[PDB]
C-alpha cells in the first residue's frame, strides 16, 4: 500500500463520521456510514489470508443490511412527512427499525455475534479503529433522536449486552475477543443511559476510548494476541505492568479509578428516573468483567509464568515503540477521578 | 400510491428475509441486497414525483451510486472467497470460532 | 388500465419473492432484471422519464451485467439445484396464493385504508401543472450542478476512492 | 522455601481456544500465532 | 531521521541501488568444508560483504559493547557439551538448535537491511534455509524428540516466509570419511567425538531436501573440494548466472519498504521464536529467569537504553 | 399503448421465427474491467443531466463541478494505469 | 562503548529549543490571559 | 390482546386460580418457544424431528414451571388469607424450581432454581405493591 | 458454606458462559437469530403499542 | 439538554457572557493536580522507554506540565461558565413559575408529634 492509497482510504475513514455528525440530512448520514464501511474493508483484508477475508465478508454483509434498513426508515419518514429528518410524529416502528439497525452497526446484543469473530480475524491497529472510531457516527445519529426513542427496547438491548459481554469475556482466552466483549458491555451502558442523558453516553464513550487505545498499543508492543503471550511481558517489557493493571481495573470500574465514574453517575441518573432494578442488575453483572480482568492482571503483573529462552535475545535487542500517547492516555484514564465534576 | 407502496414494502421485506435466510450461496444474498436497493430507489422516486418536490431528485442518484460501490466491494470479496476455497459457499467460512 | 400500476407492483413483488427464494445466482439475475424493468415501467407511469431510463441504462446495463459476469466467471452450477429449483417454484406458487389471501383480508379490514381497491385507478396522480413547462425530472437531477453540489462532490468522491479500494482489495 | 510460581501445569490451562471446557461440543484447537491457517 | 514512510517518500528508496552483485548468496556444505575461505574470496572478487557463520554469541557481539556474555545470558547451551554427551536429560541439543536458528534469523535480517539500504550484496554461510539438517540428523539419531522437531517446524513456518530467499546457493559437497579425516587433522577433542552416522544424516538431509526445495526458487551451484579451492571458476559461473525463477522480480519499492521495516525492527523478527509453547527443554522457570534478567540489567551498558548509561561515557542524559 | 403494441409485435415475430425453426422439418482482469465500467457508468449517470444544467444561471458553478468530475475521473484512470490495471500480460 | 552508534547518541537541539520556547510562551500567554481576564471581571463588576 | 396477561392483576391472590394458572402457563410456553427458537437456530440438531422434540421439551417444561408457580401461589393464598404476602410467591418460585429439577434430573438445579425464582417472584410482588416501575419513561 | 454460595455462583456463571459461547462461526445461524430478534421487537411494539 | 437555549452560539469554547465570571487562579488545586499528572506522564514515558526516571528529558517534562496547566485553565473557565449558566436558568425558571415552588409551611418541634421508639 502506497502513500496515495493510504491517504485516500484514511481520509475517507475520517470523513465518514464527520459528515454523519455535521449533516442534518439523514441521506448524508447514511452516506457517511457507507464511506466508513467502504474504506474500512481494505484495511481489514490487507493481510490477504482466509481469516481476514472471512472477517471482511461478515462485516460487509452485516453493515450493508443495517444500512439498507436505516435507509428504509428514512424513506418511510419521507413518505410520511415530506421532510428528511425524524420529528415527534414518526411511526415508532420506523424508529425501532432504525434502532435495530444502529445496534447491529455498533455490535450490541443480540446483534453482536459478528464482532468477536471479525476482531479476531483482524489485526490490532484495525480493532482499535473498529472499536473506537467506528462507534461515533452511529451513536451520533442516536444522540440526535434521543427524545423520541423506546426505553423498553433500549434497556433490554443494554442489559442483554452487559450479560453477554460478561459471559463471553469469562471464557475467551484471546485479547481481541476480550476487547470485543468489553466494547459490547460499555456500549450497553451507553445505550442504557442514552434516552435520559446523552452527555453521559459521550462521557463513557471518551472514557472507554482513552482506556482502549492504550491497551491495544500495549498489546501491539509485542503483538501479544494471547494470555500466555502477554504473560511473558514481565521478561519482555516489565515497565508496562504498573499501567496495564491499573487500566484493566479502571475498565472493570473500580471505585478509585476514572472508569468508575461512568457507572456511578449513570446509576445516579437511572435512580433519579426510577430504573433502580436495571441499574442493580447491571452493577452486579459488571463484576464478571472485573473478574476476567483480574484474571489477566494476575497472569501479567502479580505472578510470573514460565518464560522462554530466546526472550534473552529479545532482551538483548532495544525498542522505540511506545510513543508519548501511551503514557498520556493511561495517566488521564487512571488518575482523573478528582476532576469528575468537570468531566460531568 | 397506497397499494404500490404496500407492495414495494412487502418486496423489501421479502428481500431482507432472503438476506437473513442463507441458502448456501452468497450471490443469492448480494442479489437480495440489490433488490432492496431497487425497491428503495423506486419508493423514493415515486414519493418525489407524487409530491412534485424537484428538490429531492438527486437522492435516488446518490443512493444508486453508493449501492453500486457497495455491490462492487461485495463482489470483490466474493471473488477472493472463491479464489481461495473454490466455491461461494458459506459453510467454508467456519473459521474464527476459536 | 386502472389495474396497470397494481399489476406492475405485483410483478415486482413476485420478482423479489423469486429473489428471497434462491434458485441460483443466474435465475436470480434474471429475476432482478425483470423486477428492474417493472420498476422503470412504474416510475414512468408516475412520470419519472429520466429516472426510469437511467435505471434502464445504469442498473441493468451496468450493475446486473457485472453481476452475471462475476457470477459466470466465479461460480459453478451444481446438479442438486434442479430438484430444489422445482421445489422452490412450488414454494413461489404457494407464496403468491398466500399474498392474494393477505390482500383480500386487508381489503376486508381496511376499505379506504391499506388499499382502496374501489379507488385503484385513482390516487395515482394527485396534482399537476396543466399549463406548466419546466417540471420534468431532469430539472431536478440537474440541480446538483447549481444547488446541492454537495451531493455531487460526495458521489464523485465515492466513485474516485472506489478505484483505490478495489485495486487494494483484489491485489 | 520460597514463593511458589506457576508451572507448565498451571500455565497450559490458559492455552486452549476457550477456558472452562466443560463442553463436549468444544472439539476446537488453539488458533495460529500469526493468523495464517495451515493448508 | 529513522527510516519510514517519510524517508521512502522523500527518496530513501531501494531500486535506485540494485546494481548487479546486489545479491545474497549462501555457501552451504558439510561441517569441515572450505566455506569460510571460499566465501571470503567470493566477497572480495565480487565486491560484496561477508557475514561469517552465526553461533551462540552472535547477538552478544552485535549488541552493546560488542563483547560476549556468559552463556546463561546468551544461550545456556554448549556445542562442546553437545559433542561430548548427547542424549542428556538437560536439553542442550534442542536448546542449542533453537538459539542457533534464532541467531541465523537475526543475521539474515541484519544482512537484508544492509542490502536494502545499500546495494552492497552479501554472502553468508548456512542460513535459516539449511539449519534444519542438523535437527533432522539428531532426530534420526535419537538425540531429540518429535515434539521438539514439531516446535522447530512451527517456528520455521511462522518466521521464514516473511523473508526473501537467497539468489545463489553454493553447495560444497564432501563425503563423510574425508570429513572425519579433516576433523582429526584440524583438532578438537569434542568434534573428534562426532559420528559418521550424524554426518551422513546431515549430507542426506542436504541432498534430499535442501537442493530440491531450493533449486526451484534460486540458482544452485554444486561443487566438490577440487573445483572449490579454484574459486575463479565459481566466481565466473556466478557472474554468468541467470537470475530468473525467484520472487525478487515480483518486488517493487513498497514491498521492499514493508520488508525493510520488518528487518529493521529486531523484535517483530523474534516475536514468533518467543511463543509460549511449553517444552521442558526451553521452558525456563520464573526464579531463574528473574535472576538472569536482573543481573543482565545490572551489567554495564545494559541497565538503561543505549544513549542513557553514564557509566560507559554518556553525557547530555538530561536533554535526550 | 403504441410502444406496448410495437414491442409485443416484435416479441411475437421473434418467437414465431424461432418456432418455425423447429417445426418446419479465473482471471481477475475481466473482473477489474467490469469494475472500471461500473465506475464510469455511474459517472455517465452523474454527467447526463448537463443539457438541463447548462440552462441555469450558475454557469460559473456548473463549469466548476463538471470540470471537477472529469478531472478526478481522469486522475483515477491515470492511477489505474500506472498501477498496471490495463495491461493483460498475466 | 557501543557498536551500533544509535540515533540517541547526542541530543536533538531543535526539539530542545522548540520545547523550551513552547513552555515559556505557554506560561507568558497564560499569565497575560489571566491578568486580562481579572481586569475585565473587575471592570464589569466595579 | 395483552389483556390475557392483565386479568391476572384485577383481583387479589386466591381467586380465579384456573385462569391465573392458564396465564402463567402461557407465559412459560412463550418463554420456552423463544428459548427453543434461539437454541435451534444456534446450536442446531440433525433431524427436524429431534429439533421439534427440543422445542416441545422446552415449551412443556416452561409451561409446567409457570403452571405450578401460579397454582401454588393462589393455593397458598387460599389456605391462608394473605393476598399481599410475598412468601406465597417465594413458595411458588421454589415449586417452579422443584419442577425444573424434576425435569432436568438434577438436585443442584432444583435447589438453585428454588432460591433464585423464589427471590425473583417475591421481588416482583414487592414491586407490584410498592409501585416499582420497570422500563419507566424519562422524567429527570 | 462453600457448596452453597461461592461454588454455586461459579457453577451457574460457568454454565451460562458455556451456553453463550458455544457459537460456531455460521452466518446463517447468526442471521436467523437476528431475524428472531426483529420478530420479537416488532411483536413487542405491535402488542403493547 | 442545555444546547437548545436562547442566546446559544454554536461550537464556541468561551463566549463573552463568560468574561464576567471570576477567573481561576493558577494555584488552584485542580491545576496543580494536572501539573502532577504531566510530571507523572513524563516519568512514565521514561520508565517505558527504559531511560533514567527523573534524570532525562527535562524539556519533555516541562512541556508536559506546561501543556497540562494550559489546557486546565481554559477547560476550568468553560466548566465554571456552564455551571453558572445552569444556576442562572434554574433560578430564572423558579422566579417565572412561583406556582410550582411554594415556600414550605415549616412548623416547630413543639407542635409536630413525632413517634417515640424505645431502645
Ligand atoms: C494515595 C491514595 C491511594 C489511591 C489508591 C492507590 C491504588 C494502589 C496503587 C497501585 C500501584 C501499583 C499497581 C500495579 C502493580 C505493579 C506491579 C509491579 O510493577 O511489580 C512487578 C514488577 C517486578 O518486576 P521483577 O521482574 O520481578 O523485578 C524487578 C524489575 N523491575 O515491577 C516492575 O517490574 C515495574 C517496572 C520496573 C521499572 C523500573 C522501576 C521503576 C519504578 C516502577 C514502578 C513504579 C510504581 C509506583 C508505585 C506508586 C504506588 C502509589
Ligand atoms: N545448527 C547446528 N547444530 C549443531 N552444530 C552446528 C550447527 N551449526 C554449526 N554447527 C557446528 O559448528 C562447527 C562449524 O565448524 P566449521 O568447520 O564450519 O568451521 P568454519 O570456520 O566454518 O571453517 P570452514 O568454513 O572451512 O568449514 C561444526 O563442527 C558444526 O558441527
Amino acid at each position: 500500500m502506497n502513500p496515495i492509497t493510504l491517504a485516500i482510504i484514511y481520509f475517507t475513514i475520517f470523513l465518514g463520521p464527520v459528515i454523519t455528525m455535521s449533516s442534518t440530512n439523514l441521506m448524508l448520514m447514511w452516506v457517511g456510514l457507507e464511506f466508513s464501511l467502504l474504506a474500512i474493508i481494505p484495511m481489514l483484508i490487507n493481510k490477504k489470508n482466509p481469516r481476514s477475508t472471512e472477517a471482511a465478508t461478515k462485516y460487509f454483509v452485516t453493515q450493508a443490511t443495517a444500512s439498507m434498513i436505516i435507509l428504509l426508515a428514512i424513506v418511510l419518514n419521507y413518505k410520511q412527512l415530506g421532510t428528511w429528518m425524524f420529528q415527534q410524529q414518526t411511526n415508532g416502528l420506523i424508529l425501532n427499525m432504525t434502532l435495530m439497525a444502529l445496534s447491529m452497526k455498533l455490535g450490541l446484543a443480540p446483534f453482536h455475534f459478528w464482532l468477536p469473530e471479525v476482531t479476531q480475524g483482524i489485526p490490532l491497529h484495525m480493532g482499535l479503529i473498529l472499536l473506537t472510531w467506528q462507534k461515533i457516527a452511529p451513536l451520533s445519529i442516536l444522540i440526535q433522536i434521543y427524545p423520541l426513542l423506546n426505553s423498553t427496547i433500549i434497556l433490554m438491548l443494554a442489559i442483554t449486552s452487559i450479560f453477554m459481554g460478561a459471559w463471553g469475556g469469562l471464557n475467551q482466552t484471546q485479547m481481541r475477543k476480550i476487547m470485543a466483549y468489553s466494547s459490547i458491555a460499555h456500549m450497553g451502558w451507553m445505550l442504557a443511559i442514552l434516552p435520559y442523558n446523552p452527555s453521559l453516553t459521550l462521557l463513557n464513550l471518551m472514557i472507554y476510548i482513552i482506556l482502549t487505545a492504550p491497551m491495544f498499543m500495549a498489546l501491539m508492543l509485542n503483538n501479544s494476541m494471547t494470555i500466555n503471550s502477554i504473560s511473558l511481558l514481565w521478561n519482555k517489557t516489565p515497565a508496562m505492568l504498573t499501567m496495564i493493571s491499573l487500566m484493566l481495573l479502571s475498565l472493570g470500574g473500580l471505585p478509585p479509578l476514572t472508569g468508575f465514574l461512568p457507572k456511578w453517575i449513570i446509576i445516579t441518573e437511572l435512580m433519579k428516573n426510577n430504573c433502580l432494578i436495571m441499574a442493580t442488575l447491571m452493577a452486579m453483572m459488571a463484576l464478571l468483567n472485573l473478574f476476567f480482568y483480574t484474571r489477566l492482571i494476575y497472569s501479567t503483573s502479580l505472578t510470573m509464568f514460565p518464560t522462554n529462552n530466546n526472550s534473552k535475545m529479545m532482551t538483548h535487542q532495544t525498542k522505540t515503540k511506545p510513543n508519548l500517547m501511551f503514557s498520556t492516555l493511561a495517566i488521564m484514564s487512571t488518575m482523573t477521578l478528582p476532576l469528575a465534576p468537570q468531566l460531568i | 400510491m397506497p397499494s404500490t407502496f404496500f407492495n414495494l414494502t412487502m418486496a423489501f421485506s421479502l428481500s431482507l428475509l432472503g438476506t437473513l435466510m442463507f441458502r448456501s450461496h452468497l450471490m443469492s444474498t448480494l442479489l437480495c441486497l440489490e433488490g432492496m436497493v431497487l425497491s428503495l430507489f423506486i419508493m423514493t422516486s415515486v414519493t418525489s414525483l407524487n409530491s412534485n418536490s424537484m428538490s429531492s431528485m438527486p437522492i435516488p442518484i446518490t443512493i444508486l451510486v453508493f449501492a453500486a460501490c457497495e455491490a462492487a466491494v461485495g463482489l470483490a470479496l466474493l471473488v477472493k472467497v472463491s479464489n481461495t476455497y473454490g466455491t461461494d459457499y458459506v459453510q467454508n467460512l467456519n473459521l474464527l470460532q476459536c | 388500465m386502472n389495474n396497470y400500476i397494481f399489476v406492475l407492483s405485483s410483478l415486482f413483488l413476485v420478482g423479489c419473492l423469486g429473489l428471497a427464494l434462491k434458485p441460483s445466482p443466474i435465475y436470480g439475475g434474471l429475476g432482478l432484471i425483470v423486477s428492474g424493468f417493472v420498476g422503470c415501467l412504474m416510475v414512468l407511469g408516475f412520470g419519472g422519464s429520466f429516472l426510469g431510463l437511467m435505471v434502464f441504462l445504469i442498473y441493468l446495463g451496468g450493475m446486473l451485467v457485472v453481476f452475471g459476469y462475476t457470477t459466470a466467471m466465479a461460480t459453478e452450477e451444481y446438479p442438486e439445484t434442479w430438484g430444489s429449483n422445482w421445489l422452490i417454484l412450488g414454494f413461489l406458487v404457494l407464496g403468491v396464493i398466500m399474498e392474494v389471501f393477505l390482500i383480500c383480508v386487508l381489503n376486508y379490514y381496511d376499505e379506504v385504508g391499506v388499499i382502496n381497491l374501489d379507488g385503484l385507478g385513482d390516487w395515482l396522480m394527485y396534482e399537476v401543472d396543466d399549463v406548466g413547462v419546466m417540471l420534468e425530472g431532469g430539472i431536478g437531477v440537474a440541480a446538483m450542478y447549481s444547488c446541492a453540489t454537495w451531493m455531487m462532490v460526495v458521489a464523485g468522491w465515492s466513485l474516485f476512492a472506489g478505484i483505490f479500494i478495489i485495486i487494494e482489495i483484489t491485489r | 522455601a520460597r514463593q511458589w510460581q506457576p508451572d507448565i501445569e498451571w500455565a497450559e490451562q490458559f492455552s486452549g481456544a476457550v477456558m472452562y471446557p466443560s463442553k463436549e461440543t468444544a472439539h476446537w484447537k488453539p488458533p495460529p500465532w500469526n493468523d495464517v491457517d495451515i493448508l | 531521521l529513522r527510516y519510514g514512510l517519510l524517508a521512502a517518500i522523500l527518496g530513501d528508496k531501494t531500486t535506485k541501488k540494485l546494481h548487479e552483485y546486489s545479491r545474497v548468496i549462501t555457501v552451504d556444505g558439510n561441517i569441515c568444508s572450505g566455506k569460510n575461505k571460499l566465501a571470503k574470496e567470493i566477497a572480495q572478487q565480487l565486491g560484496m560483504k561477508h557475514y561469517p557463520e552465526a553461533g551462540i554469541q552472535y547477538s552478544s557481539t552485535t549488541t552493546g559493547d560488542g563483547r560476549p556474555l556468559d552463556i546463561e545470558f546468551s544461550g545456556s547451551c554448549s556445542l562442546e557439551k553437545f559433542y561430548d554427551d548427547p542424549k542428556s536429560n538437560d536439553g542442550n541439543s534442542y536448546r542449542l538448535q533453537s538459539w542457533l536458528y534464532a541467531s541465523r534469523l537475526l543475521q539474515y535480517a541484519d544482512a537484508l537491511e544492509h542490502l536494502l539500504s545499500t546495494g552492497q550484496g552479501v554472502v553468508l554461510e548456512r542460513s535459516i534455509y539449511s539449519d534444519f539438517v542438523f535437527l533432522e540428523a539428531m532426530y534420526n539419531q535419537g538425540y531429540i524428540r518429535k515434539q521438539c522437531v514439531d516446535h522447530y517446524n512451527e517456528i520455521k513456518r511462522l518466521t521464514l516466509p516473511e523473508y526473501l530467499p537467497p539468489h545463489a546457493v553454493i553447495y560444497i559437497d564432501v563425503p563423510v570419511p574425508e570429513v572425519q579425516s579433516r576433523i582429526q587433522k584440524k583438532g578438537d577433542p569434542h568434534e573428534m567425538k562426532v559420528t559418521s552416522a550424524y554426518l551422513q544424516d546431515i549430507e542426506n538431509a542436504y541432498k534430499k531436501t535442501f537442493l530440491p526445495k531450493m533449486s526451484e526458487m534460486c540458482e544452485v551451484l554444486v561443487y566438490d573440494s577440487w573445483e572449490a579451492e579454484d574459486p575463479t571458476k565459481v566466481v565466473e559461473d556466478i557472474e554468468y548466472l541467470k537470475y530468473n525463477k525467484g520472487p525478487w522480480l515480483k518486488q517493487d519499492d513498497w514491498t521492499f519498504h514493508y520488508l525493510r521495516m520488518l528487518v529493521q525492527d529486531k523484535t517483530e523478527v523474534l516475536n514468533y521464536t518467543t511463543i509460549p509453547v511449553y517444552l521442558p527443554e526451553i521452558t525456563i522457570g520464573a526464579h531463574q529467569g528473574s535472576r538472569i534478567y536482573n543481573s543482565f540489567r545490572e551489567l554495564p551498558g545494559r541497565k538503561y537504553a543505549p544513549g542513557y548509561n553514564a557509566e560507559v561515557g554518556d553525557k547530555w542524559i538530561w536533554l535526550k | 399503448m403504441n410502444l406496448y403494441t410495437v414491442i409485443f409485435i416484435n416479441i411475437l415475430l421473434s418467437l414465431t421465427l424461432i418456432l418455425v425453426a423447429f417445426w418446419l422439418p479465473f482471471s481477475m482482469k475481466f473482473f477489474l474491467v467490469a469494475i472500471t465500467f461500473l465506475l464510469f457508468d455511474l459517472e455517465i449517470a452523474l454527467l447526463l443531466p448537463l443539457p438541463w444544467a447548462i440552462q441555469t444561471i450558475k454557469t460559473s458553478t456548473m463549469m466548476i463541478m463538471a470540470f471537477i468530475l472529469v478531472t478526478i475521473l481522469s486522475l483515477g484512470l491515470a492511477y489505474e494505469w500506472t498501477q498496471k490495471g490495463l495491461e493483460w500480460t498475466e | 562503548f557501543y557498536v551500533r552508534e544509535p540515533v540517541n547518541a547526542k541530543p536533538n537541539w531543535l526539539a530542545v529549543g522548540l520545547s523550551v520556547g513552547a513552555s515559556v510562551f505557554m506560561w507568558i500567554y497564560l499569565i497575560q490571559t489571566h491578568n486580562e481576564d481579572v481586569l475585565e471581571y473587575k471592570r464589569r463588576n466595579g | 390482546v395483552k389483556r390475557f396477561f392483565e386479568s391476572y392483576h384485577e383481583v387479589p391472590d386466591g381467586t380465579q386460580c384456573h385462569r391465573k394458572t392458564y396465564i402463567t402457563t402461557a407465559l412459560g410456553g412463550i418463554c420456552g418457544i423463544i428459548g427453543s427458537a434461539y437454541s435451534v437456530s444456534l446450536n442446531p440438531a440433525d433431524s427436524t424431528l429431534e429439533a421439534v422434540a427440543r422445542v416441545g421439551r422446552y415449551t412443556f417444561t416452561a409451561a409446567a414451571i409457570g403452571a405450578m408457580f401460579g397454582l401454588t401461589t393462589c393455593v397458598s393464598a387460599q389456605v391462608r388469607e394473605k393476598p399481599d404476602d410475598p412468601l406465597n410467591y417465594f413458595i411458588g418460585g421454589c415449586a417452579g424450581g422443584l419442577t425444573l429439577g424434576a425435569r432436568t434430573h438434577s438436585y443442584g438445579t432444583a435447589a438453585m432454581g428454588c432460591v433464585y425464582m423464589g427471590t425473583a417472584a417475591a421481588l416482583f410482588k414487592i414491586g407490584k405493591l410498592e409501585g416499582w416501575e420497570l422500563f419507566p419513561t424519562p422524567k429527570v | 458454606l462453600e457448596k452453597t454460595i461461592p461454588k454455586s455462583t461459579s457453577t451457574l456463571h460457568t454454565n451460562m458462559t458455556t451456553l453463550t459461547t458455544n457459537q460456531k462461526g455460521l452466518i446463517k445461524l447468526y442471521f436467523m437469530s437476528f431475524l428472531i430478534n426483529i420478530i420479537l421487537i416488532i411483536i413487542l411494539y405491535s402488542i403493547n403499542l | 439538554m442545555m444546547n437548545g437555549r436562547p442566546g446559544h452560539e454554536p461550537l464556541k469554547f468561551l463566549p463573552d457572557e463568560a468574561r464576567s465570571l471570576p477567573p481561576p487562579k493558577l494555584n488552584d488545586p485542580r491545576l496543580v493536580y494536572m501539573g502532577l499528572l504531566g510530571y507523572c506522564t513524563g516519568l512514565m514515558d521514561n520508565m517505558l522507554r527504559m531511560r533514567p526516571v527523573m534524570r532525562a528529558g527535562l524539556h519533555r517534562q516541562l512541556l508536559f506540565v506546561t501543556s497540562f496547566v494550559f489546557a486546565g485553565y481554559f477547560y476550568l473557565k468553560r466548566q465554571n461558565y456552564l455551571y453558572a449558566v445552569k444556576d442562572h436558568d434554574m433560578f430564572g425558571y423558579i422566579k417565572l413559575h412561583p406556582e410550582d415552588f411554594p415556600e414550605k409551611e415549616k412548623k416547630t418541634y413543639a407542635e409536630i408529634l413525632e413517634p417515640f421508639h424505645p431502645v
